[PDB]
């Protein structure tokens, strides 16, 4: 909840939608970001990690950006499988506690 | 081919305890620390714990004082015990595997997910 | 492996050319407080001995590595003198010195008879007898073990994380110096008003052949009224008189 | 605001991505929302911005 | 008669010299954890208010009388603050209570 994500997003197949996540020096400005995709009725998977690298099993149409204390994921050419929730992840060292904090997630769909 | 399997769970009365399993397979058990993450439905995710699969553990401080973990590196399983459950702890719990070194890393295998609930 | 705080290392630094520009390729350094010297002018000075102490401490106690401080690190684990002229460097190492499940190899001494002197190191494990009765090597009520282990879980706040610390302490004065920065020598001129530096001695004046005799242990005989009047080259051993 | 529609206030609803702070654009190029150019003729997959 | 744990006493201590050397003539004290202060130095400090709470508890819950703990004593019977600077003393009384 310390991370800041838009609560929802929408689009058409063939459009480029960006989903951001902006934090702080403890959250993002000092520790890689990771992107996980939750499809409804499943467990989360991997999308992109390390700001330059992508795992297997995924088309690289998804891209990652990082501007200072912010990051984002970019999707050109939506399909029917992309109606899902997306979360970004980062380590954080705070005054009250420290740990492995998440984003709020964004639900993305097509009408 | 590499999977983290669990046990299906049920309604539990509040104030009780709950031992849930997480059996690892397909790869070396004492090579990868284990993440425990939790998600309430209609809410976000928050992670419970991190376990040395042959060693100790550490906890997210928002969920300290109510979770315990144990390794068992013979039949290749780790366990999560949560005592004094509440009515707002109705959720689903995932048991994920981490990268081979310490806490920072990707979470490539994931659990099937366990439903935890309270009713009357 | 940095050593724990009650038993800190002490590397004595012998003769070299000391480029401090390095030491600027390690991190953000949660701190970096040079006390007697200002850190922008380190590459042009000669020091005699550069003692480098090294240990780990918690994050809310980095402010106790300072001359004249109180608290359970500076009282009896490591006492800086009040005549301090070094530089205290400290950076976070939660990504190295702390493991999941407790790291019981960093210990600090919390009970003692009284304080330490400056630069005093103790490795005692004798049970401090707080109560009036002896407990003869068996701890318990009113006598405790003196060395308590730190924590250093990764899920601790900044302020309970393992911070590595290196304390440089060096004195510049009598004797040669031995270790000095990179200044690039220069041709020695004589019988001209010049700006000179002889291994640390900064001044102005005319250099002339002398007739004084410093014995192999003498580096620069000042005159009555305590002003430098003669020096000896730092790589030729020629004695030269100086005069405004 | 006048009766009968005031068609002289316009806002841009489709773009490539966001703006920087204090960024001003007056572009009228048809945003291509597909995998095939429509070369200045709007319609399916590409709209007036 | 110590009071039970859900309804504990609270003696406020007014002006009066505290022979810290006493309170050391009662037993072995299964515990004795001074938190903000170290107990060897108590006879040379000035305090403003010394609040003494007092109750009974079971033996496996003495570890719950600490700042920031969980379990059915520390959650809702007696909660120590996380800004604690007192001293928790506890001794067995199976021979009395
Ligand atoms: C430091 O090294 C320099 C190298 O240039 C030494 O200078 C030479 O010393 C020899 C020995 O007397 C002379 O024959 C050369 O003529 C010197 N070189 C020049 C360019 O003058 C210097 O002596 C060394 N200093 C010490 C203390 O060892
Ligand atoms: C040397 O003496 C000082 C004070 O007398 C003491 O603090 C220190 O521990 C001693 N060192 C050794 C190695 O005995």
């Amino acid at each position: 909840s310390v991370l800041t994500q838009p609560p929802s997003a929408s689009g058409t197949p063939g459009q480029r939608v960006t989903i951001p996540c902006s934090g702080s020096s403890s959250n993002i400005g000092n520790n890689y970001v990771y992107w996980y995709q939750q499809l409804p009725g499943t467990a989360p998977k991997l999308l992109v990690y390390g700001n330059n690298q992508r795992p297997s099993g995924v088309p690289d149409r998804f891209s990652v950006s990082k501007s200072g204390t912010s990051a984002s994921l970019a999707i050109s050419g939506l399909r029917s499988e992309d109606e899902a929730d997306y979360y970004c992840a980062a380590w954080d060292d705070g005054l009250s506690g420290s740990g492995w904090v998440f984003g709020g997630g964004t639900k993305l769909t097509v009408l | 081919q590499v999977q983290l399997v669990q046990s299906g769970a049920e309604v539990k009365k509040p104030g009780a305890s709950l031992k849930v399993s997480c059996r690892a397979s397909g790869y070396t058990f004492t090579s990868h620390f284990i993440h425990w993450v939790r998600q309430a439905p209609g809410q976000g995710l928050e992670w419970m714990g991190i376990i040395n699969p042959s060693g100790g553990a550490s906890y997210a401080q928002n969920f300290r004082d109510r979770v315990t973990m144990t390794t068992d590196p013979s039949t290749s399983t780790v366990y999560m015990e949560l005592g004094s459950l509440r009515s707002e702890d109705t959720a689903v719990y995932y048991c994920a595997r981490a990268e081979g070194s310490s806490w920072l890393g990707w979470f490539d295998p994931w659990g099937q997910g366990t439903l935890v609930t309270v009713s009357s | 492996r940095f050593a724990s705080v009650y038993a800190w290392n002490r590397k004595r630094i012998s003769n070299c050319v000391a480029d401090y520009s390095v030491l600027y390729n390690f991190a953000p350094f949660f701190a970096f407080k040079c006390y007697g010297v200002s850190p922008t002018k380190l590459n042009d000075l000669c020091f005699t001995n550069v003692y480098a102490d090294s240990f780990v401490i918690r994050g809310n106690e980095v402010s106790q590595i300072a001359p004249g401080q109180t608290g359970n690190i500076a009282d009896y684990n490591y006492k800086l003198p009040d005549d301090f002229t070094g530089c205290v460097i400290a950076w976070n190492s939660n990504k190295l010195d702390s493991k999941v499940g407790g790291n019981y190899n960093y210990r600090y001494r919390l009970f003692r008879k009284s304080n330490l002197k400056p630069f005093e190191r103790d490795i005692s494990t004798e049970i401090y007898q707080a109560g009036n009765k002896p407990c003869n090597g068996v701890a318990g009520v009113n006598c405790y073990f003196p060395l308590q282990s730190y924590g250093f879980r990764p899920t601790y706040g900044v302020g309970h994380q393992p911070y590595r610390v290196v304390v440089l302490s060096f004195e510049l004065l009598h004797a040669p110096a031995t270790v000095c920065g990179p200044k690039k020598s220069t041709n020695l001129v004589k019988n001209k008003c010049v700006n000179f530096n002889f291994n640390g001695l900064t001044g102005t004046g005319v250099l002339t052949e002398s007739n004084k005799k410093f014995l192999p242990f003498q580096q620069f005989g000042r005159d009555i009224a305590d002003t430098t009047d003669a020096v000896r080259d730092p790589q030729t051993l020629e004695i030269l008189d100086i005069t405004p």
